[PDB]
C-alpha cells in the first residue's frame, strides 16, 4: 500500500500460514489485564478501530 | 456582625505580619449596599465604584 | 555578565531558577537557563511518587515499544521550537557514545 | 380507616395490628394509603394505591413522551428509595431510548449546606428528581430557589 | 526577572515536558491581567495546540463555598497559580483538603508566589514546581557586589 | 531479551507495539486479547508475465 | 484551513518547503516539473487547464 | 460524674414480660409519652414467645422519629433501615459473618463457593453482602440456593450440590432447616471427606448441635448473652451520645 | 465495628474453639482444626472436571447434526482423502418448541469443532458429553417476564445456568459477553460481510 512500482501483489491473504493476532504483554497476574481486554473490545466495538 | 474581628496592630513599632482579615474587610467594603445618600443610592460594583 | 536594564527595570539576561521540593523538605536547585536557551538537567523527569503522606501511585505505567513502519513511527524532534506535534506522544531513546 | 396526616408509618402500626388481630384492614386516605416498604404474607393488611415503580414507570413513561433524557436523581435515605434508585437503573440499563442519567445526589441525614451544596451544584441535567419526605423536600426546594 | 519572561520560561518547561493539558488559577494579587493576557496570546501564538482550562479567578477571603466549586472545576495536570505566600498557603491546604493535589496535579508557581528561600511553610507537596532567583549559590554578597 | 526481557524483569509494565504471539511468550507473560488480524506472508520477485 | 485541523500537520511540515508567492509561480513550477502536486481552488484550475 | 458540671439529672423506667403483645405495646407507648423520652434499650433474649417480635416499640417511636437501640435481635427485617426507621443497635446480625467468611477464603485460599440458605428475607441480603465479596475480588460462587423451608425433598438439590466442581458449603439457615439438611447430608454421604461446614451460631443451638456432623466449624460472638456488660457500655454509648447532643 | 469471634469446632459432640477473629485478622490457636473426614489439612475440594458437558449450536460447517443409522449408532464413513469421518453421540432436540413438540434424542454431530474438541481431548487427558442447545439461538442479554432485569438465553443462557461446562461453538467475541465470562484466545480469524445473489 506504499509501494514505488506497484509490482507487489502478494502470495493471497494468508491462507497458508501462522495466522495470527498482535496482542499487549503483561505480567503474569497483572490486575489491568480485564480492563485492557475490555477496552479493546470497547474500541473494535464501535468501529474505532 | 460578624465573627474573627481582629485589628490591625501598631505596626510601626516591631510589627511587619500583614492584617490576616484585610481582604475580609475589603470584602465587606465590596458588599456595601446603601440606598440612601444627598448624592443619591451609593453602591459599590465589582471594580469599588459608585 | 550582562545586567543590562529594561525600560520597565528589569534585568535583560537574569538567572532562571528552576526549583522543586523533595521528601526531605529542602528546594532542591534543578535548573538553570543559558543567554537564550532552557538548561534541564534531567531530561528524565522524576515522578514524586509521594507529594505527600499517603499518596499510593499505581497509575504511572512504564511503557517500551520497537520501531516498525507501520505502526512505531519514530522521529526526532522539531529543529524550530523543539517540540513534538500534538497527535503525537514523546519518548527517550539511549544512545551509547562508542563501542 | 382513611389518614388525614402524612404519616405511613400509622398503617404500620396497622401492619402491627393486622399481626394481633388478623382483621383485614384497608388503608384508605392519606397516611394509611402512603406506600410503605415490604408488607408480610402473615399481615392481612392492605394500601389503596401503586407500588413505587408502578409510579417510577408512569414518570418515566411522561419522561419518553416528552424525551427529556438528560435527568438526575436527588435521593435522602427516606424508605423506599434503594428499589426506587435500582428500579431506575435497572431501566437505564434496559433502554433503547439511551437515558443521560445523571449520577445520583445521596443525602445522609439533613443538609448542613456544605457538602450538600456540592452535591445539589453538580447538577446540570434538565429533570431533577426528588425522593424525601415532605418538609425535607420543602428545604430542598428552598435551596433550590436560593442556589438558583 | 520580568514576569513576561518568568512566564515565557515556565512555557518552556512545559514545553520540554509536553504537559499540554492545563489551567490557570489567579487572586486579585497584583500584576495578574498582564499575567493571564500573556499566556492567552501565547497560547494563540503557539502551534503545539495547548489545551488550556478556562482561567479560575478568586475575588476575596474563601467562604469555601464558591471556592470550592471553582477548585472543583478544574481536572487538569497542570495548575497555574498566582497569589501572594499566604494565600498560596491557603489555597493549597483547601487542595490538600478536598483531594486536589494528586500524582496528575501538577503545580507551577512563580517566585513572587513562592517567595524567600529562606523560609518554607507547610502544606506543600514535595514536588512542587517553582521558579524564582533566590539562589543560595550565587551569593547575596556577590549580588550587593555586582549593584555597587 | 528485549521487551520481552523488559516485561520479565519486570522494568516495564508493558508493550504496545506489534508483537507476535506464540508458546514461550505465554509461559513468561500473559497476552491481552487480539486487536488486528495478522498473520505472516512471503513477499517474492513476481514479476509482469 | 489546514493549521485548523488536527491531524494534517505531517502536510504542514510538508508544505513549509515551497511555500510560493504568486500562483504563477507554481503554474511555472508544474509547468517546467519542479513540483508533482498543488492544492488550489477549483474553477482557476479549471481555466488554466 | 466525668461529663461536665451541666444541669441535667436522669430517671429510669423499666416494663417486664407480659404475654399480650397489644397490651405490652400498651404499657410501652403509655410510659414513652408520658415521660417524654430520649433512649430506648430492648433486653428480652429469653422469651417463650417463639415469634421474637420488638416490633411495636420501635414502631412507635418512629411516629415521632425516636432511635430505640435494641440489644437483642439479629434479623434482617431488624437491620433494614426501611420499615424498621431509626432502629440501631450494638449487635452484629448475622450477615457480616460472611465478611469473616470471606476472611476464610483469605486464610485457606479457598475461591469456588456454594451458598444455601433456607430463609429468604435475610437471605437476599446475604447474598448481596457475598457478592460484593466476591466482587471485590471479581468472582462469583459456582451455585446459590434460596428456597422455602419446611419441606423435607431438598436432598435433590443437594445431589445437584453434589454434581457440582466444588466441596466449599455454606449455610444459612434456622435451627429446624439446619437439623433437617444434616440428617438429609448424613442420609447422602455428604458428611465424609472433602465437604467445607462453615456455618454461623444458629446451627450449633438445640437439636442442630444434636445432629450436626462431627467436625463441623462454625462462628460463635463473644459477650453476646453477657447482657450485663451489654447494658453497661450501651448506657455509655447512650449518656455520652446525649450530652454530646446537649 | 470490629466485632471480635470465636471459631468452634465440633469434636464428638463437643464445642472445642479452634480460633478467634479480630476486627480484621484471624487468630488461629494451637488447637487441631479436626475435620470430619481424614487429616487436619485443609481439604482441596475442587475437582478437577473429569466429565465435561459440551454445547453447541447447529453450524453448518462446524456442527453436521444427522440422525442415527439404526439404534444411536453412528456409521463410520469416509471423506475423500479417506479419513474416517470422527463423529460422536450428541444429544440434542428435533427442532423448535413449536416445531417439535417434545423429540430431545441422540443423534451423531461430526465436522470442524467435532475434531478440534477430539484434538482438545487427545491433548488433555479428560471425558466430555456433547449436547445440544434447546433454542436455536446463540445468546444475547433478553427480558424476561419480572424483575426488571435482562438475563441469558440461549447457549449462554444455557452455560451460565450450570447446564453446561463448556461452549464450542463460533463464538462471536464482543465486549458485552466478556464483562460476564472469560474467553479463549480466538482459533479462526472471521469478519462480516453480506451474502446477495
Ligand atoms: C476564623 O477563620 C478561620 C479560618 O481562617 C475559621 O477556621 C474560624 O472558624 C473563624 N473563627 C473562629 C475562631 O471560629
Ligand atoms: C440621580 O439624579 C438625581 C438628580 O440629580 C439626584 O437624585 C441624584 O443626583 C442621583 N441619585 C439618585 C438615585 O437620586
Ligand atoms: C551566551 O553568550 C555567549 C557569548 O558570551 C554566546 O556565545 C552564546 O551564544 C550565548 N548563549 C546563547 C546560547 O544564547
Ligand atoms: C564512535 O562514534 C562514531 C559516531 O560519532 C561511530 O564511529 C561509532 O558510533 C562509535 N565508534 C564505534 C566503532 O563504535
Ligand atoms: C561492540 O563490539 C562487539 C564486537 O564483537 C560486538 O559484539 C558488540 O555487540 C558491540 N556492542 C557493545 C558491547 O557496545
Ligand atoms: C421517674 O419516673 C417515674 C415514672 O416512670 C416517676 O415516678 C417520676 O417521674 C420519677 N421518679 C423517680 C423514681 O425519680
Ligand atoms: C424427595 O423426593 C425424591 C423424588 O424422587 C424421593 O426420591 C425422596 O422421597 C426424597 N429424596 C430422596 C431421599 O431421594
Ligand atoms: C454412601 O451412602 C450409601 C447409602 O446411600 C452407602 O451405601 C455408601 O456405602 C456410602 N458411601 C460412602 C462413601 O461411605
Ligand atoms: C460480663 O463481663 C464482665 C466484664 O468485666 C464480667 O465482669 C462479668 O462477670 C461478665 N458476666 C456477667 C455475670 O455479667
Ligand atoms: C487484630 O489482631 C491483632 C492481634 O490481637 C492486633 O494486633 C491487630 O489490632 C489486629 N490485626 C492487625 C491489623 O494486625
Ligand atoms: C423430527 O423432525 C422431522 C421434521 O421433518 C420429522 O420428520 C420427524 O418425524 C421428527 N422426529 C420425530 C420422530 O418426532
Ligand atoms: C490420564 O489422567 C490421569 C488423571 O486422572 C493422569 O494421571 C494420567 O497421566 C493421564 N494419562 C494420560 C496418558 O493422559
Ligand atoms: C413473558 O415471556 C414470554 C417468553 O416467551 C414472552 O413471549 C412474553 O411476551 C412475556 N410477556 C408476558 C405476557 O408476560
Amino acid at each position: 500500500g506504499r509501494d514505488e512500482g506497484c509490482k507487489l501483489v502478494t502470495i493471497g491473504s494468508g491462507y497458508i500460514f501462522a495466522t495470527t493476532g498482535y496482542g499487549i504483554a503483561l505480567q503474569k497476574g497483572s490486575p489491568w489485564k480485564r480492563q485492557i481486554d475490555l477496552a479493546l473490545l470497547q474500541f473494535v466495538g464501535d468501529g474505532e478501530m | 456582625e460578624k465573627e474573627n474581628i481582629t485589628d490591625p496592630p501598631r505596626g510601626c513599632v516591631g510589627n511587619t505580619n500583614i492584617w490576616k482579615t484585610g481582604p475580609l474587610f475589603k470584602r465587606v467594603l465590596m458588599s456595601s449596599k446603601y440606598a440612601d445618600g444627598v448624592t443619591g443610592r451609593v453602591e459599590f460594583n465589582e471594580d469599588g465604584d459608585r | 555578565k550582562d545586567l543590562s536594564f529594561t525600560e520597565e527595570g528589569y534585568q535583560v539576561h537574569p538567572r532562571l531558577v528552576v526549583i522543586v521540593l523533595n521528601k526531605d523538605r529542602e528546594w532542591e536547585k534543578v535548573g538553570k537557563w543559558e543567554n537564550q536557551t532552557l538548561s534541564l538537567r534531567h531530561a528524565v523527569w522524576p515522578r514524586y511518587k509521594s507529594f505527600s503522606d499517603c499518596e499510593p501511585d499505581d497509575n504511572h505505567l512504564s511503557i517500551v515499544t520497537l520501531e516498525e513502519a507501520p505502526f512505531v513511527i519514530v522521529e526526532d524532534i522539531d529543529p524550530l521550537t523543539e517540540t513534538c506535534v500534538r497527535n503525537t506522544v514523546p519518548c527517550r531513546k539511549f544512545v551509547k557514545i562508542n563501542n | 380507616f382513611g389518614d388525614d396526616t402524612d404519616q405511613e408509618a400509622v398503617a404500620q402500626m396497622l401492619d402491627f395490628i393486622s399481626s394481633q388481630t388478623f382483621i383485614p384492614i384497608l388503608g384508605i386516605h392519606g397516611g394509611a394509603s402512603m406506600i410503605m416498604a415490604d408488607k408480610d404474607p402473615t399481615s392481612t393488611f392492605f394500601q389503596f394505591g401503586a407500588s413505587i415503580q408502578q409510579q417510577a414507570t408512569v414518570m418515566l413513561k411522561i419522561m419518553q413522551d416528552y424525551d427529556w433524557h438528560v435527568f438526575s436523581l436527588v435521593t435522602t435515605i427516606f424508605p423506599g428509595y434503594r428499589d426506587f434508585i435500582s428500579f431506575i437503573k435497572t431501566t437505564v440499563d434496559n433502554s433503547f431510548v439511551g437515558w443521560d442519567m445523571q449520577n445520583v445526589i445521596t443525602l445522609d441525614t439533613s443538609f448542613e449546606d456544605a457538602k450538600t451544596q456540592v452535591q445539589l451544584k453538580k447538577i446540570h441535567s434538565s429533570v431533577i428528581l426528588l425522593y424525601c419526605s415532605k418538609d425535607e423536600a420543602v428545604l430542598i426546594l428552598s435551596e433550590a430557589r436560593s442556589l438558583g | 526577572a520580568s514576569i513576561q519572561q518568568q512566564a515565557t520560561v515556565m512555557l518552556k518547561i512545559m514545553q520540554d515536558y509536553d504537559w499540554h493539558v492545563f489551567s490557570l488559577v489567579t487572586t486579585i494579587f497584583p500584576g495578574y491581567r498582564d499575567f493571564i493576557s500573556f499566556i492567552k496570546t501565547t497560547v494563540d501564538n503557539s502551534f503545539v495546540g495547548w489545551d488550556m482550562q478556562n482561567v479560575i479567578t478568586l475575588d476575596t477571603s474563601f467562604e469555601d463555598a464558591k471556592t470550592q466549586v471553582q477548585l472543583k472545576k478544574i481536572h487538569s495536570s497542570v495548575i497555574l497559580l498566582y497569589c501572594s505566600k499566604d494565600e498560596a498557603v491557603l489555597i493549597l491546604s483547601e487542595a490538600r483538603s478536598l483531594g486536589l493535589t494528586g500524582y496528575d496535579f501538577f503545580w507551577i508557581v512563580p517566585s513572587l508566589v513562592s517567595g524567600n528561600t529562606e523560609l518554607i511553610p507547610k502544606e506543600f507537596p514535595s514536588g512542587l514546581i517553582s521558579v524564582s532567583y533566590d539562589d543560595w549559590d550565587y551569593s547575596l554578597e556577590a549580588r550587593v557586589r555586582d549593584g555597587l | 531479551n528485549g521487551m520481552i526481557g523488559e516485561v520479565v524483569y519486570q522494568r516495564a509494565v508493558m508493550a504496545v507495539g506489534s508483537l507476535t504471539i506464540n508458546e514461550e511468550r505465554s509461559e513468561v507473560v500473559d497476552f491481552s486479547v487480539p486487536f488486528v488480524e495478522t498473520g505472516i506472508s512471503v513477499m517474492v520477485s513476481r514479476s509482469n508475465g | 484551513y489546514f493549521r485548523r485541523q488536527v491531524e494534517l500537520s505531517t502536510m504542514y511540515r510538508h508544505m513549509e518547503k515551497h511555500n510560493y508567492e504568486s500562483a504563477a509561480e507554481a503554474i511555472q513550477a508544474v509547468r517546467d516539473n519542479k513540483l508533482h502536486a498543488f492544492i488550489w481552488d477549483s474553477a482557476v484550475l479549471e481555466f488554466e487547464a | 460524674k466525668r461529663h461536665g458540671s451541666w444541669k441535667i439529672q436522669l430517671n429510669a423506667t423499666s416494663v417486664t414480660h407480659k404475654p399480650n403483645a397489644i397490651q405490652m405495646a400498651l404499657s410501652v407507648c403509655e410510659d414513652l409519652i408520658s415521660s417524654q423520652v430520649y433512649a430506648i434499650l430492648v433486653s428480652h433474649p429469653p422469651t417463650p414467645n417463639d415469634h421474637f417480635t420488638p416490633t411495636p416499640v420501635s414502631y412507635t417511636a418512629g411516629f415521632y422519629r425516636i432511635p430505640v437501640l435494641g440489644l437483642t435481635t439479629r434479623m434482617s427485617i431488624y437491620s433494614d433501615k426501611s420499615i424498621h426507621l431509626s432502629f440501631l443497635r450494638t449487635v452484629p446480625p448475622y450477615s457480616h459473618q460472611s465478611s469473616v467468611w470471606f476472611e476464610m477464603m483469605r486464610v485457606y485460599n479457598w475461591n469456588h463457593i456454594i451458598l444455601l440458605v433456607s430463609d429468604d428475607h435475610e437471605g437476599r441480603a446475604a447474598q448481596k453482602r457475598l457478592e460484593t465479596l466476591l466482587e471485590e475480588r471479581e468472582s462469583k460462587a459456582e451455585k446459590v440456593l434460596q428456597f422455602d423451608p419446611g419441606t423435607k425433598n431438598v436432598t435433590a438439590l443437594l445431589m445437584e450440590a453434589r454434581e457440582l466442581e466444588a466441596r466449599v458449603i455454606i449455610l444459612s439457615a434456622s435451627e429446624d432447616d439446619a437439623a433437617t439438611v444434616y440428617r438429609a447430608a448424613a442420609m447422602l454421604n455428604m458428611t465424609g471427606s472433602g465437604y467445607v461446614w462453615l456455618v454461623g451460631e444458629r446451627e450449633i443451638s438445640g437439636n442442630a448441635l444434636r445432629y450436626a456432623p462431627d467436625g463441623i466449624i462454625g462462628l460463635q460472638l463473644i459477650n453476646g448473652k453477657n447482657e450485663s456488660a451489654h447494658i453497661s457500655d450501651a448506657v455509655g454509648v447512650v449518656a455520652q451520645a446525649v450530652h454530646e447532643l446537649l | 465495628k470490629f466485632a471480635n469471634y470465636s471459631i468452634m469446632n465440633l469434636q464428638n459432640r463437643k464445642l472445642v474453639q479452634v480460633g478467634i477473629y479480630n476486627g480484621t485478622h484471624v487468630i488461629p490457636n494451637d488447637r487441631k482444626i479436626i475435620w470430619p473426614g481424614g487429616e487436619t489439612e485443609k481439604p482441596r475440594g475442587y475437582q478437577m472436571s473429569t466429565r465435561l458437558k459440551i454445547v453447541t449450536i447447529h453450524q453448518e460447517p462446524f456442527v453436521y447434526v444427522k440422525p442415527t443409522m439404526s439404534d444411536g449408532t453412528c456409521k463410520e464413513e469416509f471423506t475423500v482423502n479417506g479419513d474416517p469421518v470422527k463423529k460422536v453421540i450428541c444429544t440434542g432436540p428435533n427442532d423448535t418448541s413449536p416445531g417439535s413438540p417434545r423429540h430431545t434424542v441422540p443423534q451423531c454431530c461430526y465436522g470442524f469443532c467435532i475434531d478440534l474438541l477430539i484434538k482438545l481431548a487427545r491433548t488433555m487427558n479428560f471425558t466430555y458429553e456433547v449436547h445440544l442447545v434447546a433454542d436455536g439461538k446463540f445468546g444475547t442479554q433478553e427480558r424476561v417476564n419480572n424483575s426488571n432485569k435482562k438475563e441469558w438465553n440461549g447457549m449462554m443462557g444455557e452455560l451460565l445456568s450450570g447446564q453446561a461446562d463448556m461452549i464450542v461453538a463460533p463464538l462471536t467475541i464482543n465486549n458485552e459477553r466478556a464483562q460476564y465470562i472469560e474467553f479463549s484466545k480466538p482459533f479462526k480469524y472471521q469478519g462480516l460481510t453480506i451474502l446477495v445473489k
